[PDB]
């Protein structure tokens, strides 16, 4: 998943 | 006129701009949504790894903004970045989603290593490992690229990935009274902050934006390492890393700050 606006795998 | 955002200024980058350290000659990867083409920028080239956007243009803005912290032009318009004769390369990793795959990250870093950049920014992250991308980190590691990653933005004490990798030094963001910003990650493996809250930048449209997040400290420090590089150019990834460290201002705690508040006039005196 992510922080804010970028995310790549969970 | 030409407006310094507050966290250039915080960051004392003009001082090392008098001495004339601005990055010139030194190649510094963004590895985001893309950089739109925008008056206060100089993009120097890159490529895309995003299937369906063929160009470098930035579709979400996130990259753009990213951008103009490092490299905004010293000139009569707009902002100015922390090295604004750093050479910037668009590495198009992520779609105007926001999102990207672990094997797009990993292509980008690949391409940096490649392709002869000092500094990759990695204004990303995710909660979970991979892999792939921390092989991608190493090699590039290896290949002489610094790389340089956003702890995250979930406020918890642990950092986000790529940033908790140990060849990729981890950023956090402060507030303008040198406090750690609330979303900012944190613990082990924070190397340094810089500012993230109310940063002004470039911004597609030919325009500008403040934004906060740990993706906005991120490039204040990979604007630092250009600095540092252009002063010291037979520097290894390693040696810039810890010479920021080392001349950063402690805050406190190294689990809440790391080292403290990059500071590009210590860097470079
Ligand atoms: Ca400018
Ligand atoms: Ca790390």
């Amino acid at each position: 998943v992510a922080l804010x606006p970028v995310a790549l795998x969970p | 006129a030409q407006s310094v955002p507050w966290g250039i200024s915080r960051v004392q980058a003009p001082a090392a701009h008098n001495r004339g350290l601005t990055g010139s000659g030194v190649k510094v990867a963004v590895l985001d949504t893309g950089i739109s083409t925008h008056p206060d920028l100089n993009i120097r080239g890159g490529a895309s790894f995003v299937p369906g956007e063929p160009s470098t243009q930035d579709g979400n803005g996130h990259g753009t903004h990213v951008a103009g912290t490092i490299a905004a032009l010293n000139n009569s318009i707009g902002v100015l970045g922390v090295a604004p004769s750093a050479e910037l390369y668009a590495v198009k990793v992520l779609g105007a989603s926001g999102s990207g795959s672990v094997s797009s990250i990993a292509q980008g870093l690949e391409w940096a290593g490649n392709n002869g950049m000092h500094v990759a920014n990695l204004s990303l992250g995710s909660p979970s490992p991979s892999a792939t991308l921390e092989q991608a980190v190493n090699s590039a590691t290896s290949r002489g690229v610094l790389v340089v990653a956003a702890s995250g933005n979930s406020g918890a004490g642990s950092i986000s990935y790529p940033a908790r990798y140990a060849n990729a030094m981890a950023v956090g963001a402060t507030d303008q009274n040198n406090n750690r910003a609330s979303f900012s990650q944190y613990g082990a493996g924070l190397d340094i902050v810089a500012p993230g809250v109310n940063v002004q930048s470039t911004y597609p449209g030919s325009t500008y934006a403040s934004l906060n997040g740990t993706s906005m400290a991120t490039p204040h420090v990979a604007g630092a390492a250009a600095l540092v590089k252009q002063k010291n150019p037979s520097w290894s990834n390693v040696q810039i890393r810890n010479h920021l460290k080392n001349t950063a201002t402690s805050l406190g705690s190294t689990n809440l700050y790391g080292s403290g508040l990059v500071n590009a006039e210590a860097a470079t005196r």
